[PDB]
């Protein structure tokens, strides 16, 4: 057996698992515990595996969040930092309401941040909004952006229909069978 | 097309009315004068000049300005 | 080890019908079932051949089938509430045939569904399917707009609805697919930031006019 | 009066940065040269007075650009504010 | 057995137990202690765990709160923070109030948070809120958009039934017979 | 063990039918009592075959197996007081069958239920259930307005209601959907602000808004 | 038996117990002590058992009350925050009057934060006020509601009939046979 | 071994056809699929000469070979419902050929695909393709406007849409490519911004916009 | 053998093996802990992997990321290295919420950066983005273009179609066969 | 106001009020 990857997170080797089954790779995941784990391949797949590696850019990297980059230790931080912290912190609560409506899987959103200016001196613009969002299989998507739409609107003081995006898409076919093992 | 909409008309949206009854000025074939005290007023919404004569005494009316015809130059004051 | 004790205790859950392919053939109501019947085969509790079907899957390998073969057939839905005797109903007015061609027409069919024994089809009538929409809308007080074309029926319905509406809307709209199918009559809900919900008038001297449908609004002013 | 608020506690948080590296550095420097002639037990009341010297006009060399760009931006910023209205 | 999961809390897992149940996969919970829950299944099913797992997007990130970013206890607080925090806290007393309601299941609440600008020498905007809810099997969802807009309406100094939008959803079918065993 | 006694301790709180088919029929009063008896079936602790029903759920499968074989129907609603002689209350006026016919639809209907002996068809009037509607909101003093179309009535309740009569609108509406059902009368209920948002305006063929002293708004006839 | 949760507190196993009661599962507590209770389930019943933990969100969170985020036990404190644990005592010394009327069991009370503005140099917008209660079987609801609202009304310097919510309802069924045991 | 065997579980998922020049033909339906049984051949699991084949990878090779021998043909699509029989659209009026021509024809291409038993050629009809793509615009009830060519029809779609309108038209689109391909009817979509919120204007006949009071402007 | 390079990181070794396995040249990677991975070759075909090496400028560079060049490690933040942080939050978070769209392989963004003036005193420049997109192949790009223009546009604060631009692209053939060992 | 014509006034000054007359 060859080694493709070592000292991976529980979340970076479900998702190369994940991916090389896909294609029908048999692949081993193994713990060594303060050294994380291991994935393992026979040779005659290793070639396949490397160039999906490659292709998807495994192993995925952390996920972002804005106010990552605002953690506060001073005694006054910028009217910029706290309202960075803010809008931070509202785009993660949407995106945990919106998985609770029925049939998403999951979704993102995104917020304009006027933040790029203080607004000091100069008067509030208004405010923009954009989300992704994941179904189960026979959804009617254009019947349910409705929902959506009405649902962020009033989640803010100034929003109009027109500055809403919405983006839909379903799930792919189930991954059930095992992959076959080499002769 | 840039003006994507099927009829004709005048769309005022919070026109001054003396840039409102500029653009009645072509159908009614005449110049039009307004006073500043009149030109204080706004207007909003979709508009038919079909008959100019005949809107012109409607809106007389429903806005309290006076109007007059020297065959020249109609003049409107409040 | 009868398939059906490998399902669940839930025996009337699913149905098991065999077929002239000689493979069983699972009878599902919904996806969750589906997967739920899935997972035994896929994981190979069960030896020989087996399948697993439900209504949704087979209108769409069905008309994906038409397509090709008879690309001019108007017709609305196949109904499997007795699988065992489907129920096509077809356009009497948009549709000329005789009796040989439906007889044949039948017969493909029921090629197709190896689990079938036959196909009924049965003549149904466009002006009530139009009829029970628009009545349908008006029964739930709902702002439309009609338009009709040579092949279908299209409602409008737009603007600053409240939630009730829509709510009432989306459930009237979800009952009747099921039933008709999207196939003739199309339902679009749109939200605008107009508030006379689809309304649109012009002054003039004799006052207002009403205007006819177009995608250019006028933005509320309130 | 956020502006009023914000304008006031930035005036005072500036003046506490701006003097504290000075104040540090003379501080520290005091504290080795007090321990050094208690170790050596040998006394004088200048020695002190002529590092600190030192240790500060080496600390305003080096940090004086930064002093400039905090005041302009800290200056531009009060007038927008009061101008802000119109 | 192979191993899915590990140092999982128990809210966690018990999450996990049930995503995996629902689709037929019969699931195993150890405790390690101070290593906390794991979580094993069969080969047969590892594949479909594996993509169950991607595809819900499992184990699940904490709640976020936004007073959590906040916190009471810093040396200082411009007015925004003091704010923030109180409208963070209303929020989550309204929740706990609506799961009150007669046969509500569980609840969201979202409030527009003017904060982001001082409204100082301003006219400070009206209020607008959304909320999601989840009913017991055979509610009149019509009849009952009423009632949660009605007392919605006075809890606020002024809000209008046009800026307030409300989501109801049945709850799913019941799971109540046990997984099958692989043969 | 007989499943009664697995049921529990408060003997009179289900009802045990046995079937054509072979099985058990469990009638229950409400959802919390179906989840109680549902979860000893699926437990397993009885081990022939058994069913639990209720009528809400037996007029949705029902309704949807009339929606394939008789799409032009008019009915209310099957009432099951007496399970096993259940009553089905048809239009006199939308319907038009003869006796034949009726008899064949109770056949059909015996067929879908086997746990029924008979079906017992009553026809009611349209008027009768109009006027039991409007007698019920003056009764209740509710401001509302009627509309009529060929297929149904819809009464409007709305505009800015107080809390005692939102509760009882709540109370009557829930009270006559049990016995007419939703098919024919529909009752819209709908919170209302001001309906111009506190703005002077001008109603009638001339109407207009005054967005503020000195601007006018011309949307629409008011 | 099975583990379903640990290290709950007494009212958190109270409430789990008498959910799952209701649905017939048979459950047992245990006591460990300063590790809390333990409660557990037969294996025919541990599937609904976590269908239900979930449908609910069992184990309930601690109650919110607003003077939480001001803590009175700090070295200086904002007019803001005096201004906010006075509205947050006096909500819920309504509420506890409202328990002593003749045959109500439980409320809720809701008060219109007028503290977040300040209000300095503007006049003070008038309160609005919600409450939820819960009654004996058997009450006229209807007649009922007018007390309350003639009891609120004069809580406050300025109340108008039509800013009070009332919102009603009825005990459920009683549950008072034992759940089966498994066979 | 048979090549059956070692493709999985799920035995209705792919159908194994033997070719006259002795290889087995894999038919898949989908890329994800292809993929998981080019793996299987590209491992050597199985010994014997085998292929994997799909219909758009057939459709692409045929439309390459037609350009070379017959460089005029006016055609629509392949259909592989039936791999054993596939059956060729061509156009009514745009083709004149004899019998014998299309006869032959239809040899040449059964000599190219060795799994197919024979080749139906069926003639459609061009104002029928135009008017179902029309006619499936008019009832999504989007904006349009029609182009006419000697050799084909264009469908442009533009303005400031909304996302339940993309939705729609890339719903109806995908749909139609399906059926018909991409030779006789084209479609383009192009979004553009909103010139007219928050602006009087005059429309009809000599409209303009004017940005400003004082800043007329006259659009083409 | 001939060696190749040594001391290199897993994911810089992986692209190595993926490049070279592509020009049908069998390489090892060799694992010595500490001191990294390392590469070995035959030497009839040590000439082309030279080559090759050359001509793809390998082993690959560090991924740089605008964030890194203003540390947040200061006492006072300027206002421009505030901005450049809050920049390069956001173009991460749209390359991430991108990834997610349906077929995508993998993406990256790019934003107009106003900062390099304060944009004290003058009035800000309207924004401009770019994007790079890679699809599985079967893909009908001219429709997708229209999706990610609507999703970018509404992310900010005042854009539009004219001033954002999209470049896509299909996946390459796939490398299944393994390369043939010298005689 | 379900027929004929008429002005609903809501505090305004007698000169809005009379205009909105005028017409009649
Ligand atoms: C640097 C020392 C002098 C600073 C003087 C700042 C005056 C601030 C006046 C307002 C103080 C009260 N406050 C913060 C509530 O506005
Ligand atoms: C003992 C001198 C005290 C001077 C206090 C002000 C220091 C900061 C401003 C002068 C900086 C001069 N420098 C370093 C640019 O040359
Ligand atoms: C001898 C003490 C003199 C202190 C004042 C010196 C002049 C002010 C400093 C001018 C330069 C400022 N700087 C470093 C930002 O360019």
């Amino acid at each position: 057996d060859k080694d493709l990857l070592k000292g991976l997170d529980q979340e970076q080797a479900n998702e190369v698992i994940a991916v090389l089954q896909m294609h029908n790779i048999e692949a081993n995941k193994i713990d060594s515990g303060k050294l994380g784990y291991s994935i393992t391949v026979a040779e005659p797949d290793f070639t396949a595996a490397v160039y999906w590696i490659k292709t998807y850019q495994l192993p995925p990297r952390p996920r972002v969040e804005i106010a990552q980059m605002f953690p506060a230790d001073s005694l006054v931080s910028s009217p910029r930092a706290e309202k960075a912290r803010l809008y931070s912190a509202i785009e993660q609560r949407l995106e945990q309401s919106l998985q609770t409506m029925e049939g998403v899987l999951s979704a993102r959103v995104h917020i304009s941040y006027d933040i790029d200016a203080g607004e000091n001196g100069r008067p509030p613009k208004p405010v923009h909004l954009s989300a992704l969002a994941v179904y189960e299989r026979g959804s009617p998507l254009a019947h349910q952006i409705s929902d959506i739409k009405r649902f962020l609107k009033n989640s803010f003081a100034d929003v109009d229909y027109d500055n809403i995006s919405v983006v839909l898409s379903e799930r792919s076919d189930a991954q059930l069978q095992a992959p076959g093992t080499p002769v | 097309e840039k003006i994507p909409v099927t009829g004709s008309g005048f769309v005022a949206k919070d026109d001054s009315l003396r840039t409102f009854f500029d653009a009645m000025a072509l159908q009614l074939k005449e110049p039009v004068i307004v006073s500043k005290m009149a030109a204080r007023k706004k207007i909003t919404g979709n508009f038919e000049f079909h008959d100019p004569n005949a809107l012109l005494e409607k809106l007389s009316l429903q806005l309290g300005l006076i109007w007059y015809f020297d065959g020249q130059a109609i003049y409107i004051y409040d | 080890a009868e398939l059906d004790s490998l399902l669940g205790q839930e025996k009337e859950r699913f149905q098991v019908l065999p077929g002239r392919d000689k493979m069983l053939y699972v009878a599902a109501q919904n996806e969750r079932d589906t997967l739920w019947a899935r997972q035994v085969l896929a994981r190979g509790d069960y030896d020989k051949n087996a399948r697993v079907i439900n209504e949704n899957e087979e209108n769409k390998r069905i008309s994906i089938w038409l397509d090709t073969y008879y690309p001019q057939l108007a017709y609305y839905r196949i109904h499997f509430d007795e699988p065992r005797k489907p129920v096509f109903w077809l356009s009497r007015q948009r549709n000329t045939m005789s009796k040989k061609e439906l007889e044949v027409l039948s017969q493909k069919l029921r090629a197709l569904m190896p689990y079938a024994d036959s196909v009924n089809i049965t003549l149904m009538d466009d002006v009530t399917a139009a009829g029970q929409a628009e009545a349908g809308l008006k029964q739930q007080a709902l702002p439309y707009s009609r338009r009709n074309h040579k092949g279908g029926v299209t409602f409008v319905i737009q603007g600053a609805l409240d939630d009730v509406e829509i709510l009432r809307a989306r459930q009237f709209v979800d009952s009747y697919y099921r039933t008709w199918g999207g196939r003739y009559v199309q339902f679009a809900i749109e939200l605008k930031d107009d508030w006379l919900k689809g309304r649109s008038f012009q002054y003039g001297a004799e006052g207002y006019i009403k205007m006819s449908p177009g995608h250019w609004y006028f933005p509320s002013p309130l | 009066m956020d502006d009023l608020v914000f304008a006031g506690n930035k005036a005072l948080y500036l003046v506490l940065i701006l003097s504290g590296w000075p104040t540090i550095v003379a501080t520290i420097i005091g504290l080795l040269v007090g321990l050094f002639q208690t170790v050596t037990q040998l006394q004088e009341q200048t020695l002190p007075f002529g590092i600190k010297l030192l240790g500060v006009c080496l600390c305003l060399f080096l940090l004086s650009g930064w002093y400039g760009e905090v005041l302009l931006s800290y200056g531009r910023q009060v007038i927008f504010l009061a101008l802000a209205k119109g």
